[PDB]
């Protein structure tokens, strides 16, 4: 655990920096240098929808493999004895892969939102501007993360399947409904994303 | 949790899917009536061949031996477990490591056996258990010296560890070899324990309780087999494993018994135990405490296939696959020795 | 069984 | 009789024939007392092999 060790040194260490930091600045009367406005709105609006793209495309992409890998080792280890699984427990694989397919469109779906403003001044830029960059980033954010864990979540539920496949032939077609609610929740992500990037327009 | 989801595939996934395909090979209850019904060892064989066990005896010779069958049973499950662990990694390799120790600590009782005894070590290799083989050198060509191979054993040998429990070489011609046997597999049990414990997660989940009737097992039966010999209390308690659910107040109960209906009153705390000791009528034609606790060892081994993410779907298809070993070759003997009344003893798995 | 001076087994 | 006892003392005890075989020690009965199996089944095989050493008495 000593990579687990250096992950929660420097995880202590800035969570005790940071609540240092806040006790001081409140209490020197100093809160106003922590615009937490300036922050949000001198940073470009540009950097959050980027990040919004390449998380939605990404994380996605992470939970499909993730869930690939997860349930290609127990295929084809079954497969040693059972081959057959081969052959019918791809739609496990084809699942997980499913999710990479909402991330990409969802990212077209967000990417098809940007556009230049040729403004700096955040009352240039403004709310419409502003709001759009946070909705693109929000949206990455949802989409990616649903996609990880529905997809890290069917892996799991189709390895089990492939498990109990080189068994009994007659239990695949009945534990495949658990994947089936298992990739639901891709589904709801996505809708919730094209929620958020409905009434989006930078410019 | 641990969520062992997340990762245990990376390494092992391949792995746990192999072992349990393997597991689905066990006899199942009705190839071990197949197999009862048989006439012959011919016979035996011949419906032996439509399982999975296959051509694994049609190159040995046609008079047939219950010693042939028993020795291709252990060769074939040799090689399944030497197969699993050339493709296991560091966590799974000690693991299957550790499960062998649990033969090298009698093959290495063999081995001072021969030794105090004055027989070649060399000649001494044959009758060792392949699981747990002696493959380095250091304790081989010892010259019939007690005190060189201790110091073998200590230097290239996994069971350095287990054998600080003793206190020198000496030990090997003071102490008795079953007293040594016990203390060495006190010693690894709670190794064992304290491993999978550490690896926690879904492997800790179902590895503990088997591990834990082990050394409940162990010191329930050395404490019945004790009661008649020179074996002192004080002596039988150190040979009791702590890993038990009868670590507090069991075990000092159990070193202060000096009876079997103190054992069973011991026992009595414990329902799952209760129920063992009740189903043991110990009197002639009805399961023996041995059988009994053999049903509930098989019964957790099963249980052990519950869970997915975990190591001791290893351990429990060793243990199982051993106990259908055992089986067939139980079911030869009664072929062989035209006992057809008690064919029937054999424990069903699955 | 037993072995005897010479350690002969029986 | 005595032989399927050795059978089912084999079921559980395991392969201890080669122990019983090595140590040899002194006989106890001639033609003693000088038990040399005892605790052979002190973990495992018990009743079975104390049945099995009665059967070959
Ligand atoms: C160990 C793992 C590797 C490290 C990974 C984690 C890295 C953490 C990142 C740290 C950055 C923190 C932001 C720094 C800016 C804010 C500083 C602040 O609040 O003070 C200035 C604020 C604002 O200052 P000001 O605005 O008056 O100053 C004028 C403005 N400047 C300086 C820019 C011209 O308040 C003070 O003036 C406080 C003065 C005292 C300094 C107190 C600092 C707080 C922490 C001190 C102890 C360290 C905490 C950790 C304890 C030990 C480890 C657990
Ligand atoms: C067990 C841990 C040990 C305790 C100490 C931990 C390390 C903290 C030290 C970090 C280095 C900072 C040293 C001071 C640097 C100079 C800063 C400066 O100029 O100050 C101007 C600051 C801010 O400016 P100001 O307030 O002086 O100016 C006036 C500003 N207005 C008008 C708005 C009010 O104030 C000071 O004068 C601060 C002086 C003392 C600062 C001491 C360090 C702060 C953190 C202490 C630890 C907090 C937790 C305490 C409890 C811990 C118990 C476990
Ligand atoms: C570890 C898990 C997370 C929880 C701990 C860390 C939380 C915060 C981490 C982020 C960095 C620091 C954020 C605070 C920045 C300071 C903001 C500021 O100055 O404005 C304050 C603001 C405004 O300050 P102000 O100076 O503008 O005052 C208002 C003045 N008028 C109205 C005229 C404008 O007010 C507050 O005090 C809000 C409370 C938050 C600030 C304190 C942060 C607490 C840090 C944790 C320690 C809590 C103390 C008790 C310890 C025991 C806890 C159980
Ligand atoms: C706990 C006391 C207080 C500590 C406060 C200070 C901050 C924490 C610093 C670490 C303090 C604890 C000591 C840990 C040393 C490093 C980790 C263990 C050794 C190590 O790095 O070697 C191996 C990784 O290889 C490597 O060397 C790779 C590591 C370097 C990678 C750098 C990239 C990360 C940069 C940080 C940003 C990411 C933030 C994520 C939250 C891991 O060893 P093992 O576990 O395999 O073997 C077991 C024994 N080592
Ligand atoms: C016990 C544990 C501690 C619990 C206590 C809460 C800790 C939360 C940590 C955040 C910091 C504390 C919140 C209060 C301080 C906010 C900053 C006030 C400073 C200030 O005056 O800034 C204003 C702008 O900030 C603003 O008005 C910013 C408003 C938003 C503040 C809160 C945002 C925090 C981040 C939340 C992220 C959540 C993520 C969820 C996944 C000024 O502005 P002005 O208009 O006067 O400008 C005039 C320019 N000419
Ligand atoms: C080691 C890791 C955890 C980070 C180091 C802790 C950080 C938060 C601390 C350590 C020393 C601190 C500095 C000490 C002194 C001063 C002078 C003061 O006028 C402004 C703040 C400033 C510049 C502090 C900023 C915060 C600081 C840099």
């Amino acid at each position: 655990t000593g990579l687990e060790l250096l992950y929660l040194g420097i995880f202590v260490a800035f969570w005790a920096c940071m609540i240092v930091v806040g006790i001081c600045y409140t209490i020197f009367d100093l809160g106003f240098r922590f615009d937490v406005a300036w922050f949000l709105t001198e940073t470009s609006p540009f950097m959050w929808s980027n990040l919004g793209i390449g998380l939605a495309i990404s994380l996605s992409v992470v939970g499909a493999a993730w869930g690939i890998y997860i349930t290609g080792s127990s295929i084809i280890g079954g497969g040693v004895k059972a081959p057959r699984i081969k052959t019918k427990n791809l739609v496990s694989i084809i699942f997980c892969e499913a999710v990479a397919i909402y991330g990409i469109i969802m990212a077209i779906v967000i990417s098809n939102m940007a556009e230049p403003f040729s403004a700096t001044d955040p009352k240039a830029i403004g709310h419409r501007n502003y709001h759009a960059g946070y909705s693109m980033f929000g949206a990455g954010l949802t989409v990616g993360l649903s996609n990880l864990f529905c997809g890290v979540c069917v892996g799991i539920v189709g390895s089990g399947a492939a498990l109990a496949d080189a068994q009994n032939p007659s239990l695949f077609v009945k534990i495949l409904i658990v994947e089936i609610f298992g990739s639901a929740i891709g589904l709801f992500g996505v809708i919730v994303a094209i929620l958020q990037t409905s009434r989006v327009k930078m410019g | 949790s641990f969520f062992p989801e997340l990762y245990f595939n990376v390494d092992n996934g391949y792995l746990e899917g192999l072992v349990r395909g393997l597991k689905a090979g066990v006899l199942s209850q009705a190839d071990y009536l197949n197999l009862v019904q048989c006439e012959t060892l011919e016979d035996l064989k011949l419906h032996l061949q439509s399982t999975d066990y296959g051509n694994f005896l049609a190159n040995e010779a046609s008079p047939l031996t219950v010693s042939v069958i028993d020795d291709k049973l252990k060769e074939k499950m040799v090689v399944e477990f030497r197969h699993m662990r050339n493709h296991a990694y560091e966590p799974l390799a000690s693991f299957l490591d550790f499960i062998t120790y649990s033969y090298m600590i009698d093959n290495v009782i063999l081995l001072i056996t021969g030794t105090l005894h004055q027989r070649s070590i060399a000649e001494l290799v044959p009758k060792c258990h392949p699981l747990g083989s002696f493959e380095q050198m250091e304790a081989v060509n010892i010259a019939q010296t007690p005190a060189e191979l201790y110091n073998a054993i200590l230097v290239d040998t996994p069971l350095a560890a287990f054998f600080q429990d003793c206190i020198s070489e000496q030990d090997l011609d003071e102490m008795n070899i079953e007293i040594i046997r016990n203390t060495l597999y006190k010693a690894y049990l709670e190794s064992f324990y304290k491993f999978c414990t550490l690896l926690g997660g879904t492997t800790a989940d179902a590895m503990c309780p088997i591990l834990e009737f082990e050394a409940d097992r162990r010191a329930f039966i050395i404490t019945i087999n004790s009661f008649g010999t020179e074996l002192s209390k004080e002596d039988r308690a150190k040979l009791f494993p702590h890993c038990g659910r009868l670590y507090p107040e069991g075990l000092a109960q159990l070193a202060r018994a000096d009876d079997y209906e103190q054992v069973k009153n011991v026992a009595d705390y414990y329902p799952e135990y209760k129920l063992l000791f009740e189903g043991a009528g110990s009197n002639p034609g009805d399961k023996t405490l041995e059988d009994r606790f053999f049903e509930h060892e098989v019964k957790l081994n099963k249980l052990a296939f519950l869970n997915q993410f975990h190591f001791g779907v290893f351990y429990a298809f060793v243990k199982l696959k051993e106990q259908e070993c055992r089986n067939i070759v139980w079911i030869a003997e009664c072929i062989a020795q035209r006992h057809r009344a008690k064919i029937d003893n054999y424990i069903p798995i699955f | 069984g037993e072995l005897n001076k010479n350690r002969h087994p029986n | 009789e005595a032989a399927f006892s050795l059978a089912e003392a084999k079921f559980t005890a395991g392969d201890f024939s080669t122990t019983v075989i090595q140590n040899v020690n002194k006989a106890q009965v001639k033609i003693e007392g000088t038990d040399s199996y005892e605790l052979t089944g002190l973990a495992r095989g018990g009743e079975q092999l104390a049945k099995l050493k009665r059967n070959y008495a």
